[PDB]
RNA sequence: GCAGAGGUUCUAGCUACACCCUCUAUAAAAAACUAAGGACCACACGA
DNA sequence: CTCTGAATCTCTTCCTCGTGTGGTCAGGACG
DNA sequence: CGTCCGAAGAGATTCAGAG
């Protein structure tokens, strides 16, 4: 009883079931703001029942608490009005069933909804790593004024724009809004409204609603972009820029501070993540929250208006695929003849078959991409001009909305070599794409790897939970106790290069890390960066301009604090974009940050020089 | 020619591959196994009689008496299956065993027995499998899933890699008995063979050999060949064989007769070996050095005194050679070791072995098996004999014998269950050969090595356990019992044998609660195979390899249908065409190919027999003469897919669907979708809840007929005939005279089960699908069951699907649904919840069921009757009182909150000797009247059939039919009839009818008396009232809905119909789906499914438009014929000219909703066929239809995909999963939330959640949740007062769980205290 | 319960943390006060 | 020739929450 | 009416052959 998960210390002491708590399935409800969420009417009445009883007593509607209990059972209109008052400013913690990272529990302002299902704002759904495949969230209600203030100050979703693990927006738009923006922020060689001159983005929106000009036609429209070059002052610049109507419309969503260059691109997923990061860096968090919410609304609306749809005719099977497969089969027969002739051994023959099949798979993929990504040829006020294809599936893949190029290659191109469960590659690959009927043997070979992956993912989750628990337990006793140790010692930070490429640029590694000593310029005796300065984006860029290859930087191992870590040594919080605040528990943050990706992690000469130097 | 249901509605089939074998009875595996378990077996093999023969010789020890089993008779059930379900008792048959007890002469066993005692005794009560295939064990249907366990026999494992941390492979041999102790031989890193029994500490392998009374010389002779060494003047030249020279370099000159074939220290080439044979010289010269490096194999005793010069297995030292030379041992026999071929593994173990005789070996065995026990000679002998040579303790099944013999290459199929000396030595020899590299290790994942133990075998084993228990009891009693004094019934106690079987059936790892959630779920669970259970792998013990699918699973176990979760691959579903072999191994039907022609005859192939042969692909083109169209056909030979010549292949897949199970087969276009999504979709189909209306799948596999008919949800026509009378409650068929048996026959009455509480709280509703006068053929489905439409399995609703992202409502996998769906009650499902209130014999008086409860609302009492039981059909809401149980001087059962609906039925149950209350008497009277009405009805229908037969031949015999009509038509016997061929039958019918009137009156009395007698109840309960609550759960936001292809999603919003998108024709799309799930989760079949559904609905719409107006029958007939032909070598090729105009009209009316399509799993429709079918309708062939927004009215760009995809609502409704509590009951550990939805419990804020708030700056919230919300006798009470006072102040206190920890550790003996 | 006694009610209601009222031998005039026994194991499913 | 590193023999864990189903001892006379 | 009747990883445990 004393020990183990069954044991009480793990069973209850570590994790205690709580009152004022409830579970329900998740629902999208995009209409909600990011800070707020959807809460069922009936669930709220049960969750906030003591608050309701107190408010009824203060109102005097209930003379006694026993009467208040009866009124809650009656569910009269007065009780529902009382619930609205309590729900107005009591934040509710929303917790995903596997809380791998701190983002798993985020407080929200509850909004009464008729449905019996909790609604989670769509942008934060990616942060929760949750889906809507009947996922269930535990909902807890903080009670005390300290608890409510803690929730609003830190727990609320608006506060945690950036993931603790990496200084990147964890509210990055995931599936539909990114697709809608990519359809919006796209160029066509010829479409109605092309070549027009527009007074402003408002006129672009009005033309689009009138239907005179499509979203993705290019026009010459002035853009009034405000520049934050003056620190804290906005300098308006108006210029005529050759952009699509859709990008002009989206420009209204963007606040004044951000430049127009960011919207002028295709705006896929990495692009929109960079846009959000730039917005957070340049403007305040509140403008960033408003910008993200407006992005989600506009993306959903224009995705719905777009009418993106996947169809069989949308899938394109390269005409060269059958010829390539026949050539590969002829090559395989030639290798088999060589094996029969005895020229090539069984192992060498198997290797050659694998190599030729891989080459054929690559050729099929390349042909499919050539006939998918730029296939559309559109008349352009004259000769027909090839343009990037608007195929919906290619739009999904290129925008990064959902599914990489590998999934599309499995879909329309031949699936390729599928290794049998032990690890050895099957000699005969799956030459049939998902669009065409797969042979029974092909399906069996595929299901080998599918079941292997499913079982390996189950044990991934198990081992990831174990590793996360171990990391939390070893690193629980780590809190920021001293603002500055003053330890001159520190680890040397340099970009890591394996020779093929720079795997990690120095900019990302030393970002938000306080220098161990004065950073001199490569020019001798020129101190570019002082001895103890936090490296924000400006400092990291400044180091890049002067090309400081090696920077010695403070580390948590370097600090001499006992039972604590130097605040300067830890560096940026990485979630709020400033030096770590005193008292924050970095240890649990880091343990959760390391443990969480474990699910994604898979369980199972001549010196060539790239460029002159 | 088609069946009437097929004539009523015939599914268009796009399958281009003809089938040679029909789908086998899906539940044959359970039914046949249990039947063999209970079938009277004259030869005593694989049945209860086999167990009786094995366990009942009963020769009393020193008692000179014997009790012998004779025959066993299954008793008639006390209650029927439905009666057993209602009353809650098990559906079991008492076992009547004829036992004969004979007493021999006084101390003369050879003397004949003096007298016999032959009589029948009740010996336990065995649950009977229903005709459906289930077991009713506590009033609830239970299905015993078949177990996949390691087949008994000898298996060899490499255990390579991690062992020895050196790359050396440590082969071990495991002999697993069906019953007994495991025998394991394992190799040490030092190449020492070690024996291990029952997974105990390892022992030298020689020890067991000594236990076989093998001397060391015998051991060397068995495990080693002996080279002969001859004493010669020429350095002791020895006879030798050239073949043994091959494979090693020579350390000496090979010279015979003065001719040196190979010189000193020369590598022996192949030419040298060959010339060594060509010389055929027997003696080969050997120097003193080479003979020295040898180990002797036999003891050599000096001639002078008889003392041994060399001991067995001792290295030949030079002085030993001199000692034997002076002794005169001319012939020397020493073991031959070739490190390449023959290693000295046995010899090294013998050197390590310290037990030099059988006595010491048995002493060591006794010490190891029973540590701390002083060894004894007879005790050790008995222990070893019981361990490996006793029939009762150790048993190898016939399957075990066959597997053991085949693995050891034994010619005889079966030997003896007990292990023999030759078997063990052969196992060791095989292990040695595997160590040498000869042969290969057995594969555990190989499905030939894994036999399926079905219900019959498991029941036989548990019955054997009960039999050995009762045998111990009866042998202890008989030995000291008085002779010829106690009857065998007195000697035999049925309690242990009954308890063993009851425990196995009611509660076991393999005994599972049957999920009646869906007829497909019912079929899958019955066929489902789980490796879990007794004698099987657990969740944690199983590694990746067992879960991973071995290519031998093809055609036996469905790769696609494996439950997701911790148990992935541990639980598997039987492939549709597979059926278990006689020995329990899986077999796949395969078509024999003589030279090139695929002969229609099918031979079932075992997994081991599959390997040697080569099997053709299912998608193998045929010329219609049986020859393969392709010269080279893709085939699988030894688990490898490679092309082969048409003549080479000798077997072919019987059908394309044999790879998948029943659940996976139902998925249409399964070939196109990814395996993972197919697995998920197959799992979702089981959880589909029967909708209010059963709608045929507009697109389907075509196996829905097989699943529906084989499942017991729908009644079938036992005998074909005309529907005399049909009702929602019951259907009467009058069988045709050819079907009718000559006597007491002519009608078949099927009492359809109305709304009944399912095992998963759904509704089992039997809806008639036929009316009066409809000709019903034999095997036809009279009434559709739940989720059944005209004999086709209808899990859900074919619903309009639009694949577009709509305002983000369908964000990740969410699903929009139009208010039209809710308005039409498309997915509304009836849920039956059974609430039981139990009156108990409490202290200070018993609880009172009568409505004497005070301090209750008058409205609540109004719903209750005078006795307190709620009136049938009274709508109630959560928190309303249903019964009148009173605490002895508020205990009355109330509706659980959030539960509502009419009370369909109240089954009051009264203990025997407890007077029924007013309402209970009325409920019993209603049951008595209903039983009387049903028995009178059965008598009346039996009379109607009897009257018709009697009247038919009454005219014969020269008596006016009208005169017999004036007499009672049945009782025409008073009027004499001249004898005729049927007159004797008619006289028998009338005499039987008169006797039947008395017999049926007695049957009516017995049935009524069974209701009248108080039902047996759990002790200490006066009465239990079973109130059934029925609620119409509808589509609610958050409800989990999934398609067959695995696109699971919750209902995001109940969108108004006008907001939903509409096409140009104005028809609003009912469901809008996110198209982004298609690319990543590569279930591209759902897009193909949607397109084909659109084509089918286009056909249905044209048919409906023809039907709406008045169209000539010829026009509609030719259009439907065009629909059913569609070219492309379709297998059906149905001709409508055969069908009559009425049949065509009925078919069209059935097709008015839509034209069903039978798309098989892997020979399904290609995209071109779907394009042609779309072209048949007015729909665009592209499959993309221009769509307009419902809200704005503006056309969407890029025309969307619209079509009907089958949609399933899953039982994980938001109603069940929604939960919350502010304050509620707490546990003993004072954790205020009890946990779970059933109790009013709060969600567990576990370690992950604690660390999550811990990483945040959350301290006050964490402290509050830990202390004041979980465990504080003062804080929880205080906080409540503070909140109702309006101030949110938290008193920290100290958690009660921490005090529990403190007191527990202090109890353990550790002084733990909180010092200041 | 000012102490003793009785108490409207809105289960039970000087302790559970409790609390208040009127009254002088024993119950009857009055409003404001407050949370209940659930242990373990298997099967299945959902995330 | 008495301790090398090395083979061996027990000990501990092996996610994280839901949701449903079920089944259950010690230990019977006894004055 | 009481009332007695796999798996894997790691730390002890030998143990041992060698300088
Ligand atoms: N718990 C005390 C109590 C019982 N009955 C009561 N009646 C009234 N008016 N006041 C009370 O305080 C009490
Ligand atoms: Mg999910």
């Amino acid at each position: 009883m004393i020990k183990g998960k069954q044991g009480r210390f793990r069973q209850n002491l570590l994790g205690k079931r709580v009152d004022y708590s409830g579970r329900s399935v998740i629902t999208v409800g995009p209409y909600l703001r990011l800070h707020q969420c959807g809460l069922p009417k009936k669930m709220a009445l049960e969750l906030f029942k003591p608050f309701i009883y107190g408010k009824l007593e203060l109102r005097g509607l209930a003379t006694t608490i026993k009467a208040a209990k009866k009124m809650v059972e009656r569910e009269e209109a007065v009780v529902w009005d009382i619930l609205d008052e309590v729900i107005r400013e009591h934040p509710v913690l929303l917790n995903r069933a596997p809380t791998l990272h701190r983002l798993g529990i985020q407080a929200f302002e509850p909004v009464l909804i008729e449905g019996k299902a909790i609604q989670l704002h769509p942008l934060v759904c990616a942060a929760y790593n949750a889906d809507f495949d009947g996922d269930q969230m535990a909902v807890h209600v903080p009670l005390t004024l300290e608890a409510q203030l803690e929730a609003r100050a830190l727990m609320m979703s608006t506060n945690n724009i950036l993931s603790p693990a990496n200084g990147e927006p964890i509210i990055v738009p995931s599936q539909d809004v990114v697709l809608g923006l990519y359809y919006m922020t796209r160029d066509c060689v010829n479409a109605k409204g092309e070549g027009m001159v527009l007074t402003g983005p408002k006129e672009a929106e009005r033309l689009y609603r009138s239907g005179l000009a499509s979203l993705h036609a290019r026009v010459k429209v002035r853009i009034t972009e405000y520049e934050k070059d003056a620190n804290g002052e906005l300098v308006a610049k108006t210029s005529l820029k050759d952009t699509t109507v859709g990008r002009a419309i989206l420009w209204m969503i963007v606040p004044k501070g951000l430049p127009y260059s960011i919207v002028n691109q295709a705006l896929g997923k990495k692009a929109i993540s960079k846009m959000l990061n730039t917005c957070y860096r340049i403007l305040g968090l509140k403008p960033t929250v408003i910008f993200a919410d407006q992005i989600m609304y506009t993306g959903f609306a224009y995705a719905a208006r777009s009418g993106a749809s996947v169809g069989i005719d949308d899938m394109v099977i390269p005409e060269k695929k059958h010829e390539i497969i026949s050539e590969a089969e002829a090559e395989v027969a030639e290798i088999q003849e060589q094996f029969q002739s005895g020229l090539v051994t069984a192992g060498e023959r198997y290797n050659k078959v694998i190599d030729i099949w891989a080459a054929a798979n690559d050729r099929v993929s390349k042909a499919m991409m050539d006939n998918l990504q730029t296939e559309t040829v559109i008349n352009r006020d004259g000769q027909e001009e090839k343009q990037v294809s608007f195929n919906s599936i290619y739009m999904m893949a290129d925008s990064g909305a959902r599914g990489s190029a590998a999934q599309i290659r499995q879909l329309a191109g031949m699936r390729g070599l599928m290794a049998k469960p032990d690890g050895s590659i099957i000699e005969t690959p799956i030459t049939a794409n998902f669009r065409e009927g797969l042979n029974v043997l092909q399906y069996f070979i595929s299901t080998h790897g599918a079941r292997k992956g499913l079982a390996d993912t189950a044990l991934k989750t198990a081992n990831s939970g174990y590793l996360t628990r171990r990391l939390v337990d070893v690193a629980q006793d780590l809190v920021v106790t001293e603002d500055d140790c003053g330890t001159h010692e520190g680890i040397m930070m340099t970009p890591v290069i394996e020779g093929g490429d720079v795997k990690e640029p120095l900019r990302d590694r030393v970002l938000g890390r306080v220098t161990a000593e004065d950073v001199l310029k490569p020019g001798t005796a020129d101190i570019l960066v002082p001895r103890n300065t936090l490296l924000h984006e400006q400092w990291c860029d400044l180091l890049e301009e002067n090309s400081v290859d090696a920077v010695k930087v403070r580390s948590v191992v370097s600090c001499d604090t006992d039972f604590g870590v130097c605040a300067h040594c830890y560096g940026r919080d990485l979630a709020r974009g400033h030096i770590i605040n005193k008292g924050e528990a970095i240890g649990v943050i880091a343990a959760q940050s390391i443990g969480e990706p474990g699910t994604q992690l898979t369980m199972r000469s001549s010196i060539q020089v790239k460029n002159k130097g | 020619v088609y069946s009437y249901t097929e004539k009523k509605r015939i599914r268009k089939d796009f399958g281009k591959r003809p089938q040679v074998l029909d789908v086998p009875y899906l539940l044959s595996i359970q039914l046949d196994s249990f039947q063999k378990f209970i079938e009277q077996d004259p030869e005593g093999q694989y049945g209860l009689e086999a167990a009786f023969r094995s366990v009942f010789p009963i020769q009393s020890y020193s008692g000179n008496s014997e009790l012998q089993y004779v025959s066993y008779r299954l008793g008639e059930p006390v209650f029927d299956v439905q009666e057993c379900q209602i009353r809650g008792v098990t559906y079991s048959a008492p076992l009547r065993v004829k036992l004969r007890l004979v007493i021999y002469e006084r101390e003369a066993p050879e003397g004949t027995v003096k007298d016999i005692k032959e009589q029948e005794v009740y010996m336990g009560e065995i649950p009977l499998m229903t005709d459906n295939g289930t077991f009713v064990i506590n009033g609830t249907e239970r299905v015993i899933v078949s177990q996949l366990h390691r087949s008994p026999g000898v298996f060899f494992d490499s255990d390579k890699g991690k062992t020895h941390s050196s790359g050396k492979v440590l082969y071990n041999a495991r002999i697993i008995p069906y019953r007994g102790s495991w025998l394991d031989f394992e190799f040490d890193p030092k190449d020492n063979l070690f024996v291990r029994i029952d997974r105990r500490r390892k022992l030298p392998a020689t020890i067991i050999l000594r236990a076989l009374n093998y001397t060391t010389e015998q051991i060397l002779d068995l495990f080693f060949e002996k080279v002969i060494f001859e004493i010669r003047d020429n350095k002791l030249q020895m006879e030798l064989v050239p073949e043994r020279l091959r494979g090693e370099t020579a350390s000496f000159d090979i010279e015979a007769n003065g001719k040196v074939y190979v010189e000193k220290g020369r590598r022996i080439t192949a030419r040298h070996i060959r010339q060594l044979e060509k010389d055929d010289v027997k003696l080969i010269e050997v120097p003193v050095e080479y003979i020295a490096g040898k180990v002797v194999a036999k003891d050599y005793i000096d001639e002078s005194t008889g003392e041994l010069i060399c001991a067995a297995n001792m290295e030949l030292s030079l002085d030993l050679l001199a000692k034997l030379s002076q002794s005169g041992h001319k012939r020397i026999e020493t073991l031959f070791t070739n490190d390449l071929d023959h290693g000295p593994y046995i010899s090294e173990t013998l050197r390590v072995d310290p037990t030099n005789d059988r006595l010491s070996a048995l002493v060591e065995i006794y010490r190891m098996m029973r540590p701390g026990e002083p060894p004894t000679r007879e005790a050790a002998e008995s222990l070893f004999e019981n361990l490996f040579f006793s029939e009762d303790r150790y048993d190898l099944s016939a399957v075990g014998r066959m597997k053991f013999n085949r693995s050891l290459l034994r010619e005889e199929i079966e030997g003896s269950g007990i292990l023999s000396k030759d078997d063990i030595i052969d196992v060791m020899k095989k292990l040695i050969d595997i160590r040498n590299g000869k042969g290969e290790v057995d594969d555990i994942d190989h499905l030939g090595n894994r036999r399926i133990r079905s219900v019959g075998e498991m029941a036989e084993n548990q019955f054997r356990v009960g039999l050995v228990r009762v045998e111990r009891a009866v042998k202890e009693r008989l030995s000291l019992g008085d002779l010829d004094t106690l009857m065998p019934q007195d000697m035999i106690n049925a309690k242990p044998i009954s308890a063993a079987v009851k425990e196995f059936f009611g509660s076991s790892q393999l005994s599972q609660f049957m999920d009646q959630n869906n007829p497909l779920s019912e079929i899958t669970h019955k066929r489902r195979i789980s490796a879990l259970g007794p004698g099987g792998l657990t969740r944690e013990r199983a590694g990746f390899e067992v879960r991973d699918v071995h290519p031998t699973h093809y055609g036996r176990v469905c790769p696609i249908e494996t439950p997701e979760g911790p148990n992935i691959g541990l639980i598997n579903s039987l492939s549709v065409y597979a059926q278990t072999n006689e020995y329990g191994f899986l077999e796949t039907p395969y078509r024999k190919v003589t030279d090139g022609v695929v002969t229609d005859e099918i031979h079932y192939l075992s997994a081991i027999e599959e390997g040697n042969y080569v099997i053709a692909q299912a998608n193998s083109n045929l010329d219609e003469e049986g020859h393969f169209v392709e010269d080279l056909v893709t085939c699988r030979s030894k688990g490898e897919s490679s092309l082969f010549s048409r003549d080479q292949v000798d077997y072919m897949d019987v059908s394309t669907q044999q790879v998948v199970s029943v659940g996976a087969s139902l998925i249409p276009f399964l070939e196109h979708d990814d395996a993972n999504r197919a697995l998920m979709g197959a799992n979702m189909q089981r959880q589909a809840v029967p909708t209010l209306r059963a709608d045929k799948p507009l697109v389907g596999t075509g196996m829905e007929r097989a699943v529906a008919v084989d499942s017991g949800v729908t009644a079938v026509a036992k005998r074909g005939g005309v529907v005399q009378y049909v009702d929602a409650s019951r259907i009467v068929i009058k069988v045709n005279e050819d079907e009718m048996y000559p006597g007491e026959a002519g009608i078949d009455i099927y009492n359809l089960t109305k709304y009944t509480r399912s095992n998963q709280n759904t509704c089992i509703n039997q809806m008639p699908c036929v009316s009066l006068g409809e000709p019903v053929e034999r095997g036809d489905v009279l009434a559709d069951g739940p989720s059944t439409d005209l004999g086709e399995l209808a899990l859900g609703q074919n619903m309009r699907v639009a694949f577009m992202p709509w305002n983000g409502y369908n964000f990740e996998d969410s699903i929009l649904v139009s208010e039209r769906v809710v308005q039409e009650d498309r997915f509304t499902t009836i849920h039956i919840q059974e609430l039981a209130c139990v009156s108990r014999d409490t202290k200070l008086g018993p609880e009172e069921i009568t409505a004497d409860i005070p301090n209750v609302g008058e409205a609540a009492l109004s719903k209750l009757d005078e006795s307190g039981i709620v009136y049938i059909g009274a709508e109630v809401t959560g928190g309303d009182i249903l019964v009148g149980k009173v605490t002895p001087k508020d205990s009355s059962l109330r509706v659980p909150n959030g539960v509502s609906g009419t009370v369909i039925d109240v089954q009051v149950f009264t203990r025997d000797g407890v007077e029924k209350d007013k309402r209970a008497l009325e409920i019993e009277e209603m049951q008595l009247k209903q039983a009387k009405k049903d028995l009178s009805e059965e008598l009346q229908i039996l009379e109607a059939g009897l009257f018709s037969r009697i009247r038919a031949v009454l005219v014969a015999g020269g008596v006016e039919a009208e005169k017999l009509d004036k007499l009672p038509r049945d009782r025409w016997l008073e009027l004499g009839l001249t004898d005729e061929e049927k007159q004797n039958q008619l006289e028998q019918l009338a005499e039987q009818y008169d006797e039947l009137k008395h017999e049926f009156e007695k049957k009516l009395e017995a049935k009524r008396r069974k209701i009248t007698q108080g039902d047996d109840l759990a002790p200490g309960v006066l009465k239990i009232v079973k109130v059934y609550l029925a609620v119409k759960r509808r589509i609610q936001p958050g409800d989990k809905m999934a398609g067959r292809h695995g696109n699971k999603g919750v209902i995001s919003k109940i969108n108004p119909i006008e907001d939903m998108p509409y096409d140009e024709n104005g028809t609003p799309v009912d469901i809008v789906l996110n198209p982004l799930g298609v690319p990543s989760r590569m279930n591209i079949g759902q897009i193909l499914e949607t397109h084909l559904g659109m084509a089918a609905k286009g056909i249905g719409d044209k048919i409906n438009a023809m039907l709406k107006q008045q169209q000539e029958v010829a026009k509609l007939r030719e259009f439907i014929q065009r629909a059913y032909d569609l070219g492309a070598d379709v297998r059906q090729k149905v001709d409508l000219s055969t069908f009559s105009d009425e049949e065509v009209m009925r078919l069209a009316e059935n097709l008015r909703k839509g034209m069903p399509i039978a798309t098989p799993v892997f020979d399904g429709a290609k995209e071109a066929e779907i394009k042609e079918l779309l072209k048949l309708g007015d729909l665009p062939t592209s499959g993309q239809i221009r769509l307009y927004d419902g809200r704005t009215g503006e056309q969407f760009e890029r025309p969307v995909t619209v079509g009907y995809m089958y949609m399933l609502k899953l039982n994980h409704l938001v109603d069940d999963k929604m939960h919350a509590r502010s304050t509620g009951s707490y546990s003993l550990v004072t954790q205020q939330p009890l946990g779970g939805k059933a109790q009013f419990g709060g969600q567990r804020f576990g370690e992950m959640e604690v660390w999550a708030l811990e990483a945040y700056g959350a301290a006050y919230t964490l402290q509050e949740m830990l202390t004041v919300k979980s465990d504080d006798v003062n804080g929880r009470t205080k906080m409540y007062k503070n909140i109702v006072d309006g101030n949110h102040q938290m008193e920290p206190g100290m958690p009660e769980s921490f005090n529990v920890l403190l007191k527990e550790i202090r109890s353990l003996g550790i002084n733990i205290e909180l010092e200041d």
